[PDB]
């Protein structure tokens, strides 16, 4: 759906009243979640000073998103470097304290909370107007004047065939991702396709301190501290 | 050869070999190999089948998409087989059966079957077919299956003049009955060989020489009307072949001696069985008859393909067979047994 | 706004990138080769290979810099040029909010000074970079394969390695093992050249030569 | 103008050993080098 | 130009050392590696396999490629020890499922437009 | 002790197939890497995308 | 298949909260699938003057 | 009579195969994730009987959901080897059917058929969680057309 | 409609149709070839020329949005009718 | 704006101490635990009665292909290959020839069902749409050769599903 | 359906079918496009 | 007519809480054990 | 160009022409560039095709129905910018982005000109003139295409 210059094509007519009637009961089903787990004995024996983290080796390693938010570090994509209309929203970030699993588990949960009034900001204030660039050599004109001008067939015909031609150049773009900072490096060469699209990968470096994560705790563990990593194996290995 | 028969591609499976096979009674042994070798060079091979499709699953992933055709076919009508051959260039008959099921005796597998293959393939207008025999078929053998498959290669000699005729000694393999039946013997006590099994002589084949044998006979034009023998290289004698057997099962070995009509009657006793009976009285023949020396027919070798001892390619059947004790031992701990002259 | 369209450049973030652009090259005039900032405020430090160490190093320790979190280390394969290999790195600075691009190059046969010393994130990155492209780094505490199957041949990478590759998988029955065979594609990947033959960009129009 | 242990590599660069391609495509293709032609059509 | 650092090795004296003894780290294992995988391959073949793959790597007379295919060996000779290729991984350098491909003109000539 | 967590089970090559692949055809692939995150994997694309293209999306 | 008010009780006390206000069932207060058209709006750049593409 | 005697016990066979499917999770890409929704109770696959058990030996049918990589390929041959063996294999996905997405790449097999036999195909990019209960509900049909009893009754 | 072959076999609206010594035919066997019946080059025959009294027409497939790009056909040739390429409907002048 | 989700202190009053250890001891928050999953046993499941009771979707939902035909009769598809030319996965062939009656169509316009990843791209690259994905969902077969759709089975699948595919066209011809 | 029925075309079926995949009525995949090379057809006459 | 998409009602949606709904039951620690012991005294009667 | 259009009219539209049964004649997608005009009356010599009528209503053709016909005569479909002349015998068989473009020698006649011979799935549409400058200049003879 999302697509550069905007998105595919406008929200189906009623779409935001079912959204605010699902995120109405949704802090019900987050009470839901978290009350039979945040204050379980055996919930927090399990993750409770497990895969501990420090401030400086978090940061060294590599790992964004919750891992440097679960162990003290403020940092959060969607704050200090805005994207898209993020400055214009506002939410609270659940820095952790002790960044063990539990403390990275309740920073998730808040992070779900969090995202509600962001949800109810984006519903009450949704612009009116187009939902792709005005411009026909980027985005592909509206199927009405396809078939009705010559300038937008032949864009049309050119932007689903060849597509559109980018500049020269090379760019590092990164959002805060549910996960962490997923990002792409992306190497362009004026033509129509690119020549190089790093991915990076915010589990990449989240597995690669599974090691140091893992020292000393108990192999029944080793699940306790690949869940608080977030690893989808789609990214990692790309 | 037709304008969608060229052959094309280099092997693989994608390649077009330019062969459409019709392996009969290929939800077998040797019809699992040789539907495989076909599978590889790409070849559009019409199996059919009698048994549940489920039991022909492992068929299924050895060719192409599109290639390997599963088709429904019945013994007894012609106009199952009709369906079956009539797009193709050579017919490969495999059918057989250790045993004469209620339905099914060795007379109708071995000579009837056959026959009507032969056949409605000629009056199809195949090119090649090629029918299997054992080597030690024989007319006057009391082992039934040895009668009717010498009735049968030559019935099916006269409906078909240029059919190659497949004469195997004894295949062995990852599920051959033959070193597998040696091998299962440790549960009856002891292994009773007949005499002491110090007279019947043996030249075991292996199963995927007798595979490449058979695509090998496909390819060369030579082997119109020919009748091949597929033998292994070395010979072994009963009672020591038995000992490379269970010294390779790393096995207790209690040579039983026990008297040839006793042997007939156990084996009437295992053939009441309704299932897949553990050994007939035909079956306790052909292991105590030898495999005669036929060296007027043309040998393996003629068919461009080097033998492989039994010696060589013995783990691969009794690795399972072995314990814990013995699951990890190498292949050269166990050397060969005796060998005597071919 | 007069460009509802055009995406808005920001200017003082331009003066600041190339301020420190400045700052970082007088600060290693031994390494920094060269230094721009890209028309959407981004800055690119191409530095000498044997600089890869001292300079990833400054970047991280100094107080006026603080690059503290290696975000990606990937190449680009340039086969037209000498060094082929391209190697980059991406470092963020929390303290300063601020993103920059460290940039070398590389041949075929010529190893590189691992940044596992620098940024232990680098360590699974140098992995990649050696399996995908072929660049071998010293003093790599494991240095191996990574991505691709074990006793795979080649780097996949390479702008000269097959999209296809050379070799498929297959379930052979005679063997009752997966098996390796030469690649045979049912269909051929059809290519599509669809380079317009007229010029996009004067901008960038390199001069003839 | 780098003192790095170097020595004399005065041999032809044959990195074929290690691009991992098979025997068979190394030696029977033969590779062409030219500038394409402008589509005629345009 | 003509000079470059090199990898490991100065010269082909010492890149020559670095092969023996990454021989010599490929000889002793061959049969414990049989064993651990359980190999159908017998001892033997699998010595002069490894004496074949590293006879065709022969005309390389550059130490920096021979350091490349010495830690390369190595990596692969690691990845083998500690049970990284499994039974298909080892038998991929017995190439057995594929057939023959004949090396007279004749043959390819009757088999396809192959040069 | 040590935990050494071998990768590549699922290494599909994306970072190649973009490559053959036009802008808008290498959409779909960010949707694939991350089974969870879709629109965020596609937000980055896009943002990267018009970036170099010195194009912004509407407010809407 | 809304129970009877003795599980109502029942389910609400052993949760702790009203569960009847908020259900995680949708009933009928969702958008009608069957929406009248819509009339999309149009760019910034829809217009027929002093809109040329080089500014 | 013999060939009903064997009908009925084979349709009893028949049924208790289809009526308990146990798939051992291959959860491999994005297609995992829609077949965890039809774990889901929007479409609670336990209900038909079919409920997931892990341990191989403890499982009737392989779900293939998800790309397979050249790496990984010994692995799912393995795991299909190991299973007692009235078994059965569902491809999720155009990935494991035939590549889909990857058909082209260099360490993607261009379907799970190339390793394994492969019984009803579920096409999709992923398939949708209820696509899916539709293919266990064919593999169902399937086993309930198995005549086991009735050909073995008439060798 | 649909024509069978001489082997005995449908043949489709491209004139695909297997010929009798040609091997790939044994996948129709115990199945069904697919062809649809529906032959757009006969049905679109059936079709009556339209007749409108103008030199130029514009054809766009009937439902606007939902037909094919708006097309302008030159109805000057006396001899023939103008069809439209995207949807194959005439048109002709009524004696000019 | 950030805060501290786990800074909590616990009061060391009489009070709030044997209100832990009371918590410790006779096991409340175990209690907690298991009275709410006894308050989810008495709900309404959500189970939906497959295939009584199909799940709910919208028009925009991409499923098998199809291509579709005009009110005439004659097919939509006119052989531009945009769909061909636009499809991530490669997964449509198209072949063309000068037809018998002058406008020409496809001879061949095959589409790879295990290749396809129901992008939708094709439906929208389309100027004339022919090519549509249309709402079915349920073609699972048990063959890999029969996903492998041809020119004849995707108009077939144009005159079975036209019924619905043209309804959910007039819904969503608007929004794009 | 009843209150709104969908439009009425000749194309469109008269008669669902439900899968047919198993059954022998599945959609067996085949070449829609005719042949591309000519062989030269020999001439019968017996020459000389 | 006028532009129709899909918008907002004209004076916004209502409030969507967000924070933790935790509700605090039972009684107090006293009591607790005072239910608890009072039990062991009748029963040990 | 723009990204739109703003002409809110009634587009014109022109009878085809026939000139031989080589070349496609869509004479609506013409844009009176005269390059086929020019092309015949200088590379080719023979002064069939002119354009007649002024104002927006001026076609350009042959009027009088007359085949063009010449050795030269297929390349008037390279030249024309636009659809309005192509290739009958390939006409709408491939599109240009997906066949693959293989330089070669023409053999037909002596002259040895240079052509791209385009191929896809293993098939030959056309035979495009290459540029030598010294050979063929940018022409090839129709016997050749
Ligand atoms: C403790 C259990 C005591 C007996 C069951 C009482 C019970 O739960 O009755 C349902 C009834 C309503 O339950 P609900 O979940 O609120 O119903 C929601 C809808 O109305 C439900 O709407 P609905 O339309 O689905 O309701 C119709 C439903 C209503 O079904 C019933 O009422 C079943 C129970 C009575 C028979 O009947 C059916 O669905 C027909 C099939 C019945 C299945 C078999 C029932 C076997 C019952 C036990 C047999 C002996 C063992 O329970 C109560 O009102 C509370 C009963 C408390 C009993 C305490 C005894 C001490
Ligand atoms: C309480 C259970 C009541 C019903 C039990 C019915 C018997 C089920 C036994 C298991 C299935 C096998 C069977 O019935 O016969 C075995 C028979 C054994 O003979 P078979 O030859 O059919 O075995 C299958 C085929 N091979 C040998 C190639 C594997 O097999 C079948 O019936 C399956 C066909
Ligand atoms: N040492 C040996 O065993 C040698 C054997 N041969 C010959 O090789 C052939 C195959 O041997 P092998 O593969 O080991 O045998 P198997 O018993 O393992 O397989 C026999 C095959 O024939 C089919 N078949 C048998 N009888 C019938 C029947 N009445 N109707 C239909 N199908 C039938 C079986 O179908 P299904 O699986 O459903 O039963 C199966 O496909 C036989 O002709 C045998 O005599 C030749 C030389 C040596
Ligand atoms: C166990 C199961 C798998 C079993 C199979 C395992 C097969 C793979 C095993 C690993 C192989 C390894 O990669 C090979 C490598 O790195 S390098 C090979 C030798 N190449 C060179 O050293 C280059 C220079 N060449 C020379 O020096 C001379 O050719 C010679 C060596 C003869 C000495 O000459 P002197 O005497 O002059
Ligand atoms: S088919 Fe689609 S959803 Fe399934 S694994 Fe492949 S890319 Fe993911
Ligand atoms: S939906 Fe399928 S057929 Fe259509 S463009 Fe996407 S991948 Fe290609
Ligand atoms: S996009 Fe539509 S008209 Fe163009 S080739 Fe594909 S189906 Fe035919
Ligand atoms: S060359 Fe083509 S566009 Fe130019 S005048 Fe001639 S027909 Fe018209
Ligand atoms: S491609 Fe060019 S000549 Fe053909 S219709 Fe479009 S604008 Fe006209
Ligand atoms: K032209
Ligand atoms: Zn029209």
């Amino acid at each position: 759906y999302i697509r550069p210059g905007g998105v595919h094509q406008d929200l189906p007519l009623g779409l935001l009243d079912d959204i605010y009637e699902f995120s109405k009961n949704f802090s019900f089903r987050i009470d839901e979640l978290e009350e039979m787990l945040t204050n379980n004995r055996i919930w927090r024996n399990r993750t409770v000073d497990i895969g501990v983290v420090t401030a400086e080796d978090a940061l060294n390693y590599g790992f964004s998103g919750v891992m440097l938010r679960g162990s003290g570090i403020q940092w959060d994509l969607r704050k200090t470097q805005p994207y898209d209309v993020y400055d214009q929203v506002e939410f609270d970030v659940p820095i952790g304290s002790r960044g063990d699993c539990y403390d990275r588990y309740l920073c998730r949960v808040e992070e779900m909370r969090q995202s509600l009034r962001i949800i109810s900001q984006c519903l009450n204030k949704m612009p009116p107007g187009e939902i792709k660039v005005d411009d026909a050599k980027v985005s592909p004109p509206k199927r009405a004047e396809m078939k009705t001008s010559m300038e937008s067939l032949i864009h049309h015909f050119k932007l689903y065939t060849e597509g559109y031609q980018v500049p020269p150049g090379a760019t590092y773009t990164a959002i805060e991702a549910p996960k962490g900072e997923f990002g792409v490096y992306l190497v362009s060469d004026g033509s129509s396709r690119p020549y190089r699209c790093k991915i990076k990968a915010p589990g990449f470096a989240h597995l690669a301190g599974l090691d140091k994560m893992s020292k000393g705790h108990m192999l029944a563990d080793v699940v306790a501290i690949i869940g608080t990593q977030d690893i989808v194996f789609g990214e990692v290995d790309r | 050869l037709h304008h969608a028969l060229i052959p094309h591609g280099k092997g693989g499976r994608s390649s077009v070999s330019g062969i459409v096979a019709t392996v009969f009674g290929a939800t077998g042994f040797l019809g699992r190999y040789v539907v495989n070798h076909l599978g590889r060079m790409g070849s559009q091979v019409i199996v059919p089948y009698r048994c549940e499709p489920y039991d022909t699953m492992h068929l299924r992933p050895m060719g192409d998409l599109g290639q390997i055709i599963f088709m429904e076919w019945n013994g007894k009508d012609k106009d199952s087989i009709r369906k079956v051959v009539e797009h193709s260039n050579v017919v490969i008959n495999l059918v057989g059966r250790e045993w004469e099921t209620k339905n099914f005796d060795f007379e109708d597998v071995f000579v009837k079957i056959p026959h009507a293959i032969a056949q409605v393939s000629k009056e199809a207008g195949v090119e090649k077919l090629i029918h299997i025999s054992h080597l030690n078929a024989d007319i006057k053998s009391p082992s039934r299956y040895l009668r009717s498959k010498a009735v049968g290669e030559k019935e099916v000699r006269a409906a078909f003049p240029e059919a190659t005729i497949i004469k195997p000694s004894d295949i062995f393999g990852r599920e051959d009955r033959f070193l597998n039946y040696f091998a299962s013997m440790r549960w009856f006590g002891g292994v009773p060989l007949i005499s002491l099994g110090k007279e019947t002589v043996k030249q075991p084949v292996y199963i995927v020489d007798v595979s490449k044998g058979i695509i090998n006979a496909i390819k060369d034009p030579d082997a119109k009307g020919k009748t091949f023998a597929f033998v292994g290289p070395n010979r072994y004698l009963l009672f020591d072949l038995v000992q490379y057997i269970f010294a390779v099962a790393y096995r207790p070995f209690l040579p039983y001696p026990l008297p040839h009509f006793a042997y007939r009657w156990v084996g009437r006793l295992f053939e009441v069985s309704p299932f897949e009976p553990w050994t007939t009285r035909d079956k306790v023949e052909r292991v105590h008859m030898s495999d005669m020396t036929l060296p007027h027919l043309p040998g393996l070798e003629d068919l461009g393909i080097q033998a492989t001892p039994l010696e060589l390619k013995a783990i691969e059947v009794l690795r399972r067979h072995r314990t814990y004790r013995w699951l990890t031992s190498e292949m050269e701990d166990v050397k060969p047994a005796k060998t005597v002259n071919i | 706004d007069t460009r509802p369209t055009i995406r808005p450049r920001n200017d003082v973030v331009h003066k600041q990138l190339s301020a420190f652009g400045q700052y970082v090259a007088e600060i290693l005039p031994k390494y920094v080769q060269q230094v721009q900032v890209s028309c959407f405020n981004e800055l690119e430090i191409f530095i000498h290979p044997d600089g890869v160490i001292p300079v990833l190093t400054f970047l991280r320790d100094h107080t006026n810099a603080q690059f503290k979190s290696l975000a990606d280390l990937t190449a680009v394969d340039v086969p037209t040029r000498q060094n082929r290999f391209e190697i980059v790195y991406n470092l963020l600075s929390l303290r300063f909010n601020s993103q920059i691009r460290v940039k070398t190059y590389t041949d075929e046969l010529t190893p590189i000074e691992s940044s596992v010393t620098v940024y232990k994130a680098a360590n699974w990155y140098e992995r990649e970079i050696w399996d995908m492209f072929g660049v071998f780094f010293a003093n790599h505490p494991d240095l191996r394969r990574i991505l691709t199957g074990y006793g795979f041949e080649g780097h996949p990478f390479r702008k000269d390695f097959p999209l296809s590759g050379y070799v498929e998988l297959r379930y052979d029955d005679e063997v009752k093992r997966v098996v390796a065979e030469p690649v045979e594609l049912a269909q051929e990947f059809r290519k599509f050249d669809l380079n317009s033959p007229w010029e996009a960009f004067p901008a960038y129009r390199q001069p003839p030569e | 103008t780098q003192d790095t242990q170097l020595i004399a590599v005065d041999e032809k660069l044959d990195i074929t050993t290690l691009t991992g391609v098979p025997e068979e495509h190394i030696k029977t293709r033969k590779v062409r080098i030219f500038v394409p032609a402008r589509n005629n059509m345009q | 130009g003509t000079s470059v650092k090199p990898i490991f090795s100065r010269d082909m004296n010492e890149a020559k050392r670095r092969v023996r003894e990454l021989y010599r780290a490929w000889y002793r294992e061959v049969p414990n590696t049989v064993h651990l995988f359980q190999l159908d391959i017998s001892v033997k073949q699998g010595r002069d396999k490894v004496r074949e793959m590293f006879m065709k790597n022969a005309h390389v007379t550059d130490p920096r490629v021979v350091d490349l295919l010495v830690i390369k060996g190595k990596m692969e000779l690691e990845e083998t020890i500690n049970v990284w290729k499994q039974r298909t991984h080892i038998m991929r350098f017995f190439h057995e499922t594929e057939a023959p491909r004949p090396t007279d003109f004749l043959s390819k000539f009757y088999v396809g437009h192959d040069p | 002790r040590k935990c050494d967590p071998h990768i590549g089970l699922l290494h599909r090559g994306t970072e190649k197939l973009i490559e053959y692949k036009t802008y808008l055809q290498a959409l779909p692939y960010f949707d694939r890497l991350d089974y969870v995150s879709m629109m965020c994997n596609e937000q980055a694309y896009s943002l990267a995308v018009e970036k170099l293209l010195n194009i912004q999306p509407p407010p809407r | 298949a809304s129970a009877t008010r003795v599980i109502q009780l029942l389910r609400n006390w052993a949760s702790g909260r009203d569960l009847q206000a908020k259900l995680q069932l949708r009933y009928q207060e969702i958008s009608k699938r069957t929406q009248p058209p819509p009339k999309l709006p149009v760019g910034p750049s829809h217009k027929l003057s002093n809109n040329y593409y080089c500014t | 009579r013999g060939e009903y005697v064997v009908a009925k016990l084979d349709d009893l066979v028949n049924w208790a195969r289809r009526s308990s499917l146990w798939p051992m999770t291959f959860g491999l890409a994005c297609c995992a994730v829609e077949m965890m929704h039809m774990a889901a109770p929007r479409y609670d696959m336990d209900r038909f009987g079919v409920v997931f058990r892990a341990s191989p030996r403890q499982s009737d049918v392989m779900i293939v959901a998800g790309t397979l990589t050249n790496k990984m390929a010994p692995a799912l041959r393995k795991v299909y080897d190991q299973m007692p063996e009235p078994r059965y294999v569902v491809s999720m996905g155009s990935c494991a059917n035939g590549g889909g997405y990857y058909h082209y790449s260099y360490s993607v097999v261009r379907g799970c058929d190339r390793i394994v036999p492969v019984d009803i195909y579920v096409p999709g990019c992923p398939p949708t969680a209820e696509a899916l209960l539709y293919g266990i509900l064919q593999l169902q049909r399937k086993i309930k057309r198995e005549k086991r009893l009735r050909i073995w009754y008439r060798r | 409609g649909v024509r069978t072959s001489p082997t005995g076999e449908k043949v489709t609206h491209t004139g695909q149709a297997y010929d009798d010594g040609d091997y790939r035919r044994v996948r129709f066997s115990d199945r069904q070839k697919e062809v649809n019946e529906n032959f757009a080059i006969d049905l679109i025959a059936e079709q009556p020329v339209s007749e409108v009294g103008s030199r130029v027409i514009s054809c766009d497939g009937g439902g606007g949005a939902l037909g094919h790009p708006r097309v302008y056909i030159n109805l000057d040739k006396e001899t023939k009718t103008g069809t439209c390429g995207y949807c194959g409907l005439q048109f002709r002048q009524p004696h000019h | 704006t950030y805060k501290f989700v786990n800074m909590r202190e616990p009061s060391m009053d009489m009070k709030s101490v044997t209100d832990r250890a009371a918590q410790t001891l006779l096991w409340t928050e175990l209690v907690r635990g298991l009275g709410m999953t006894l308050s989810y046993l008495f709900r309404e499941p959500a189970t939906i009665n497959y295939p009584f009771e199909k799940g709910p979707l919208s028009p925009r939902f991409r499923g098998e292909h199809a291509l579709r035909r005009y009110p005439s009769g004659e097919e939509r598809c006119i052989a531009c290959k945009l769909c061909e030319a636009v499809c991530p996965a490669q997964a449509i062939t198209i072949e063309a020839e000068p037809r018998a009656d002058g406008s020409r169509r496809t001879t061949r316009y095959d589409i790879d069902m295990t290749k396809c990843i129901y992008c939708g791209f094709c439906q929208e690259a389309c100027p004339v749409d022919a090519i549509v994905e249309g709402p079915n969902f349920e073609f699972s077969t048990e063959t890999h050769e029969e996903l492998l759709y041809n020119k004849e089975k995707l108009l077939n699948n144009g005159d079975k599903w036209e019924a619905e595919i043209a309804a959910n066209i007039q819904a969503d011809y608007l929004y794009r | 359906p009843t209150t709104k029925p969908p439009t009425a075309r000749k194309y469109i079926w008269t008669n669902h079918k439900f899968n047919v995949s198993g059954t022998p009525q599945q959609y067996v995949p085949y070449s829609t496009t005719r042949k591309k090379i000519q062989e030269w057809v020999p001439p019968s006459t017996p020459y000389k | 007519s006028k532009v129709k998409q899909d918008m907002p009602p004209p004076g916004g949606y209502g409030p969507i809480d967000y924070k933790r709904n935790l509700p605090r039951r039972g009684l107090s620690g006293y009591s607790m054990f005072a239910v608890g012991i009072g039990t062991l005294l009748f029963g040990y009667w | 160009g723009s990204d739109r259009s703003r002409f809110l009219e009634g587009k014109r539209a022109v009878e085809d022409k026939n000139i031989g049964p080589l070349v496609k004649t869509i004479m609506t997608r013409c844009i009176q560039c005269t390059r086929c005009i020019r092309f015949a009356s200088e590379i080719a010599g023979v002064d069939d095709l002119g354009t007649t009528g002024r104002g927006n209503d001026m076609q350009v053709g042959t009027y009088i129905e007359k085949m063009f016909m010449s050795e030269l005569s297929g390349n008037i479909i390279d030249i024309c910018p636009v659809g309005a002349l192509t290739s009958k015998p390939y006409a709408f068989t491939a599109r240009p982005w997906e066949t693959r473009k293989t330089e070669s020698i023409d053999v037909m006649d002596a002259v040895g000109s240079n052509i791209v011979v385009s191929t896809r799935t293993g098939e030959v549409m056309r035979i495009l003139p290459r540029m030598h400058e010294d050979i063929n200049e940018e022409w090839i003879s129709d016997k050749t295409r």
